[PDB]
RNA sequence: GUGCUAAGAGUUACUCUUAUCCUCAAGCUUUUCUGGGACGGAUGCUUCCUAAAUAGUAACGGGAGUGAUCAAUGGUACUGCUACUUAAAUAGAAAGCAGUGCUUGACUGUAAGAACCACAGUUCGAGCAGGGACGCAAGUCGGCAUUAAUGACCCAGGGUAACAU
RNA sequence: GACACGUGGCUAGGGGUGAAAGGCCAAUCAAGUUCGGUAAUAGCUGGUUUUCUGCGAAAUCUAUUCAGGUAAAGAGUGUGUACUAAGACCAU
């Protein structure tokens, strides 16, 4: 304890730091909990960054920017990104399949693109032998190198098929929750053709893999929504079928893995099931599936209250249904702005860690209207005008919502970032809800 | 010398535990909800709240009662006992990465020195070294 | 001080492994071989503690 | 050396062992030594804590 | 790159001093940042208390000594004529140098 | 070092070795505050007035203390009575006055957070682990209602532990 | 005459000589002069040499063989980082 008022030092932070081992950067940069303390470390260091340095720098600025709940397109994410890659730049043939992986992957998922010939002779430098680099490397470096290339564009589909022979014959020894990232990545570029195939050979193989029993079982949550999405989405075009013992295996392992997702992961998973029955919603699973849907209702995004009232859209007359649609009606009532916050003041947003741009996302919520909630409220709209007797008992409140749709509307419209389908779409469902709400 | 015997923090003030509230010779203030009191009857915070100052009768005359009243976001986020330590528990920490932000590393927090781990003890962080049998 | 007939000595453990604690004592008011039970953490048990010097 | 390191670490042990057995009859003849509820300074017995004083100073000096 | 050094006031006196006291004085503490410019612009690096044996490495051991002689440091070292120009504020001349 | 002296030794008066009174010749020390300097006085710590209603605030400015006591005057659980407890201030239906029953927490390893503060240090500290004490429990106990009785480091000595010879 | 003078000689520096004065020993002697160590040392005194532009203190406090010295804190400058603030005022 320095001088009361200054943290006293941690006791497992410590124990961690005094080593005779090397690895002190990475391992301050492991322990740095926020942004510009990353920034600091990075700075502190920037005469003596290797290329093992970037690689953790990357991953951590990835976690740092998922931990809070502030956008990727902050200046100071962007900032760090475009530092670590003038060491990308530096560095660009040294990197091993984990660094640059590490690399790819970190600036893919807060959403900084690198130039393309950067991009190119990153994936080049992957694949610049007999694809001995992608048969020493494990599964979770495949997973990453994947992830990272399906961003910074790279749909080159001759890169994809000599990285899909060579991971091809290792897939089965891979651990059964990297394949959906896999197939994931293979669907994100233009591979996967017919809306080569080496590609399709893999995707298939990694699909007949996750649709087997005694693994589905065994996958983290929210890796089966993943799954339940793919399988879904891919089954009669070129994998598995109908059949109900997936089904059936997927509903059992849905009904024991409830607790662990996220509220922003349940309504993919359970749009998944619906479009698994339909290649619905069966009993005994939405009344104990919605009470999860109301108590993560109080922490949901606004595409998220899209998918669990899209989800709740063709039934609204049962009063579990009603009234979880009710408090799906206040948080978007919530976190979109009003027409005319004080809930928190913006004087007092944490400059912090855990969940700063959670404060930042109230006090006032505009502000936070990028593309994804430009047509979201377009999708909640008509999510809304679906589930008409669930809401209209409460008229002042529908009339709010439609005041503060048709306010998000205008507003996003006059930023550019709707076009006329979209605006009359949404001048139907508010028109709708408007006159439902008097 | 100096000897400065004063109210450190005053009604209404946001407290988190350990602060010292108030130094004082004798009770002349007498510690009440989540409120700890020293050897030399230093009123000490032990929860996470705001601090009250309320008159009550007392034995000898008009007894002033220093309190610290929980948050109303505590106490709906919350037995109930181990529901308390638990949100105090994160309060504690997001405090401290708030400082650590706000203190931009120019501070020596913590000693990451190129010797073998500092002496350990099965409970570990010892800054004394002390021979194993 | 020099009226102050008071000094510091020292109780070693019974158990062994020649723990001990160092606490003062009158010799006059106090003609005893101070006897406590303290705790040893050699041992992680209670034992008793005489007095030497 | 070591050999006789071990002997000397066997030879500690076995002592401190030998002690912590005798250990509890220790601390009873200490209790019992300090206790002196019976048997007062005389037939008198007429202040519990007076005649609890001269009596325990007479023992110590008769276990001293 | 920070200087650390053992708190002072623990040596002995330990009777005379509170439990919590004690438990304090066990911890270390960063030098002041004006005493720990000066030490660093000096050109203080040590990274251990004391140097490690170059010997007692297992293969590099004395071709005759069974292992080797430590002699323990003193650490006194203040004149105002000859030793440590750190501790004197003058440097004094000789005593008449018979 | 120098002159005599003492005790051994050699050639066997003289010479050598070692020691030390009293002389000779040297070498070193021989602070500071101060309505000049000298003289006298003082140089840690605590409290009250200055000090002006947060804190803080000077003068060889003005009045009291202190360099401890106590194996109980410590801890815990109780029993009677009521204007004292002390250096002063703040406080105290017990933190007062008389008692009892057990005990040693007058512990081991730590401690987030603060008061303070040039630094060194100083002060409070909930909580965790160990083993215990008292109490049916509630829960308290890391010395005493608090603020004084607390001299760094070096050096020397003791117990124990590991390594070494 | 315990005299004066002349010509060579002797006593030299921690030493000489002195009817004894801190006297004399080549016009600065309670330690001669010259040379060397020596570019001794001086917390003291004096001095520091062309121009323009921008910013701009302090004489408080703590410690000190220390109070005309030094070091730490406060107050300055440049550089970096970062807030509509770890900021200034005013209102309730
Ligand atoms: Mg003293
Ligand atoms: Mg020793
Ligand atoms: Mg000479
Ligand atoms: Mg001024
Ligand atoms: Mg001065």
């Amino acid at each position: 304890l320095v001088a009361s008022g200054i943290p006293s030092p941690r006791a497992d932070v410590a124990l961690q730091l005094s080593t005779p081992h090397g690895g002190h950067i990475n391992r301050m940069i492991n322990t740095s909990e926020s942004i510009v303390e990353l920034d600091s470390i990075l700075y502190r260091f920037r005469k003596r960054l290797r290329p093992a340095n970037i690689g953790a720098a990357a991953m951590r600025l990835e976690h740092l920017n998922r931990l809070e709940r502030r956008t990727p397109y902050a200046l100071r994410v962007q900032r760090v990104a475009a530092e670590l890659q003038k060491y990308v730049a530096t560095y660009t043939d040294r990197l091993a399949l984990t660094q640059a992986a590490n690399v790819l992957r970190g600036l893919s998922a807060v959403r900084h693109r690198l130039p393309p010939e950067l991009v190119l002779r990153l994936a080049a430098g992957a694949v610049a032998d007999g694809g001995a680099a992608l048969r020493l490397a494990p599964d979770v470096d495949v997973r990453d190198l994947c992830f990272g290339l399906a961003g910074q564009g790279f749909n080159n589909t001759a890169f994809w098929a000599r990285l899909c022979a060579a991971v091809l014959p290792r897939l089965r020894s891979f651990d059964p929750n990297t394949l959906p990232a896999l197939v994931t990545a293979l669907q994100a570029a233009q591979q996967l053709p017919a809306p080569s195939t080496p590609q399709a050979a893999v995707a298939a193989e990694a699909l007949r893999l996750l649709s087997r029993s005694e693994t589905l079982a065994a996958l983290a949550p929210a890796r089966l929504a993943d799954a339940a999405s793919l399988l879904a989405g891919l089954g009669p075009a070129l994998g598995v079928a109908v059949d109900a013992r997936l089904v059936e295996a997927v509903q059992t392992a849905t009904a024991r893995a409830l607790p662990s997702l996220s509220p922003n992961q349940l309504p993919g998973l359970l749009l998944a099931v619906a479009a698994l029955r339909r290649a619905q919603l069966p009993a005994a699973l939405l009344a104990t599936a919605l009470p999860h849907l109301s108590a993560g209702a109080v922490t949901m995004d606004l595409t998220a209250v899209m998918r669990a009232a899209r989800l709740l859209a063709p039934h609204a007359a049962e009063p579990a249904a009603a009234d979880t649609l009710v408090r799906l009606a206040r948080r978007t009532l919530l976190l979109l702005p009003a027409p005319g916050e004080g809930l928190v003041t913006l004087s007092r947003v944490p400059r912090g860690g855990q969940a700063a741009g959670a404060v930042l996302a109230a006090a006032a919520p505009a502000g936070q209207l990028q593309g994804r909630t430009a047509g979201a409220v377009e999708g909640v709209a008509r999510a809304f005008a679906a589930a008409a007797p669930a809401v209209a008992p409460q008229p002042a409140l529908v009339g709010e919502l439609a005041a503060r749709l048709a306010a998000a509307g205008e507003a996003a419209a006059a930023r550019g970032l709707l076009d006329e389908a979209q605006l009359a779409s949404l001048g139907r469902s508010v028109e709708v809800l408007a006159a439902a709400g008097a | 010398x100096x000897x400065x015997x004063x109210m450190k923090l005053t009604a209404g003030e946001l407290a988190f535990p350990g602060m010292i509230i108030l130094r004082q010779r004798g009770t002349k203030f007498h510690p009440g909800a989540n409120v700890g009191i020293g050897r030399d009857h230093t009123i000490f915070a032990t929860g996470v709240g705001k601090v009250r100052v309320d008159t009550q009768p007392g034995p000898r005359g008009e007894r002033r009662v220093v309190s610290v009243e929980p948050l109303p976001e505590a106490l709906a986020a919350a037995d109930s006992a181990l529901r308390l330590r638990q949100v105090e528990a994160e309060l504690v920490k997001r405090r401290a990465e708030v400082k650590r932000a706000m203190l931009q590393g120019r501070t020596p927090l913590e000693p990451a020195l190129y010797f073998p781990l500092p002496r350990t003890a099965d409970g570990q962080l010892s800054w004394l070294e002390r021979s194993v049998a | 001080g020099k009226k102050g007939v008071r000094l510091l000595v020292k109780l070693v453990s019974t158990a062994k492994t020649g723990f001990f604690y160092v606490t003062e004592k009158n010799p006059r008011n106090t003609p005893w071989k101070l006897k406590l039970m303290k705790f040893d953490p050699k041992v992680n048990k209670h034992v008793l503690f005489e007095e030497q010097k | 050396r070591q050999k006789a390191k071990e002997a000397k670490r066997a030879a500690r042990a076995k002592q401190v062992a030998e002690a912590m057995a005798n250990m509890p009859k220790t601390v009873a003849d200490y209790k019992a030594s300090r206790r002196l509820d019976w048997s007062e300074v005389s037939a008198l017995d007429r202040x519990x804590x007076x005649x609890x004083x001269x009596x325990x100073x007479x023992x110590x000096x008769x276990x001293x | 790159g920070i200087i650390w050094h053992r708190q002072a006031n623990y040596r002995h006196a330990r009777h005379a001093k509170s439990a919590s006291q004690l438990t304090r004085l066990k911890r270390w503490k960063p030098l002041a940042p004006a005493f720990a410019a000066k030490l660093r612009k000096l050109g203080f690096s040590e990274r251990y208390w004391a140097a490690p044996d170059p010997q007692d490495v297992p293969g590099f051991h004395s071709p005759r000594g069974r292992v080797e002689r430590p002699r323990r440091s003193a650490v006194p070292d203040m004149d105002h004529t000859t030793g440590e120009p750190a501790l004197r504020q003058s440097w004094q001349p000789p005593n008449r140098q018979r």
